[PDB]
């Protein structure tokens, strides 16, 4: 018993884009669907309905850009998203309804992501210093997701912290990776951040110092 | 010249379930229309292709006085080209619906403290009503590819569930009595007047 989101990516703002959510264990036709997104750090916000018998009802903030069809013998349910903007970045499930019963059957879903934006390069500066001591590395400027930071290329993990990206004013994400480690050993042991952002062809290592 | 039996329909002891409405079969009869909308003890009394006031002066071939009960927040939904799980499942009015709509609040008569589950509605149908169907089949509802053979369990779900009226329920999730009048055509020879 499965829901299998598909169709999830990059949308300039003011483009479209068809979402698919494909079913097994349950024949899609037969049921309440209902299709919930979830943007970055938020809660969950209900989308679209659509009755076993066909009836619609969709949420204001999607009313007149967002159509929710099935197919009966595909057993996929879609979501059909027009005219998309900022806010609709999100991650969208599709879940079956039984009203009273509650949605029990939901799928791990498939991330929208909407933005004007480019692509660039995520710029690695240093975090350098001057009991315990700490040193990190600063990941800026790059977009869309993600990144993936290690240390020492996987050698040095205890003390490590690789923050959540932040989404600065121009439409660019940037975080920081930081590793507390003894003061002592300053000196002795050399410290170099991964970066590695697949999207762009991004590899760095940078030596902090 | 004998009086219509209005009073049978709207003053029941006790009403129908909203999947399997009555439909009392008005013929023969005189009708005062406007005894029954000044009286003003209807929460909603919305006619459609026919005035009010005017209908006293009237004639029609059948009489159909539909009768059952629903919760408050859907009587917006027995209304010509509503969706939502009454409209839908139990009880639709065609777009060309050309009757009246009488509707009020029952929890005085239709509400017990422990609750009250003699009323139901249908919550699974593989689809929609044809105007003025009335389903009566208790088969249990199949969600899954794999068949039920009446026994319930998972993708098998019994097809009706049981409102839940309480005194203390929301005025919406409150008992609401609705009575609709539909009315036909000449051609044929009429019956009903005013
Ligand atoms: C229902 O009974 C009351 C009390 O006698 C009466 O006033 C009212 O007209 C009756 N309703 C109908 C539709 O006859």
């Amino acid at each position: 018993v499965q829901l299998v989101e598909s169709g999830g990516g990059l949308v300039q703002p003011g483009g479209s884009l068809r979402l698919s959510c494909a079913a097994s264990g349950i024949t899609v036709s037969s049921n309440y669907m209902n299709w919930v997104r979830q943007a970055p750090g938020k809660g969950l916000e209900w989308v679209s309905l659509i009755y076993s018998g066909g009836s619609t009802y969709y949420a204001d903030s999607v009313k007149g850009r967002f159509t929710i069809s099935r197919d009966n013998s595909k057993n996929t349910l879609y979501l059909q998203m027009n005219s998309l903007r900022a806010e609709d970045t999100a991650v969208y499930h599709c879940a079956r309804d039984l009203v009273v019963y509650g949605m029990d059957v939901w799928g791990q879903g498939t991330t929208v992501t909407v933005s004007s934006a480019s692509t660039k390069g995520p710029s690695v500066f240093p975090l350098a210093p001057s009991g315990t001591a700490a040193l990190g590395c600063l990941v800026k400027d790059y977009f869309p997701e993600p990144v993936t930071v290690s240390w020492n290329s996987g050698a040095l993990t205890s003390g490590v912290h690789t923050f959540p990206a932040v989404l600065q004013s121009s439409g660019l994400y940037s975080l920081s990776s930081v590793v507390t480690v003894p003061s002592s050993s300053l000196g002795t042991q050399t410290y170099i951040c991964n970066v590695n952002h697949k999207p762009s062809n991004t590899k760095v290592d940078k030596k902090v110092e | 010249t004998n009086l219509c039996p209005f009073g049978e329909v709207f003053n029941a002891t006790r009403f129908a379930s909203v999947y399997a409405w009555n439909r009392k079969r008005i013929s023969n009869c005189v009708a005062d229309y406007s005894v029954l909308y000044n009286s003003a003890s209807f929460s909603t009394f919305k006619c459609y292709g026919v005035s009010p006031t005017k209908l006293n002066d009237l004639c029609f071939t059948n009489v159909y006085a539909d009768s059952f009960v629903i919760r408050g927040d859907e009587v917006r939904q027995i209304a010509p080209g509503q969706t939502g799980k009454i409209a839908d499942y139990n009880y639709k009015l065609p777009d060309d619906f050309t009757g009246c709509v009488i509707a009020w609040n029952s929890n005085n008569l239709d509400s017990k403290v422990g609750g009250n589950y003699n009323y139901l509605y249908r919550l699974f149908r593989k689809s929609n009503l044809k105007p003025f169907e009335r389903d009566i089949s208790t088969e249990i509802y199949q969600a899954g590819s794999t068949p039920c053979n009446g026994v319930e369990g998972f993708n098998c779900y019994f097809p009706l569930q049981s409102y839940g009226f309480q005194p203390t329920n929301g005025v919406g999730y409150q008992p609401y009595r609705v009575v609709v009048l539909s009315f036909e055509l000449l051609h044929a020879p009429a019956t009903v007047c005013g």
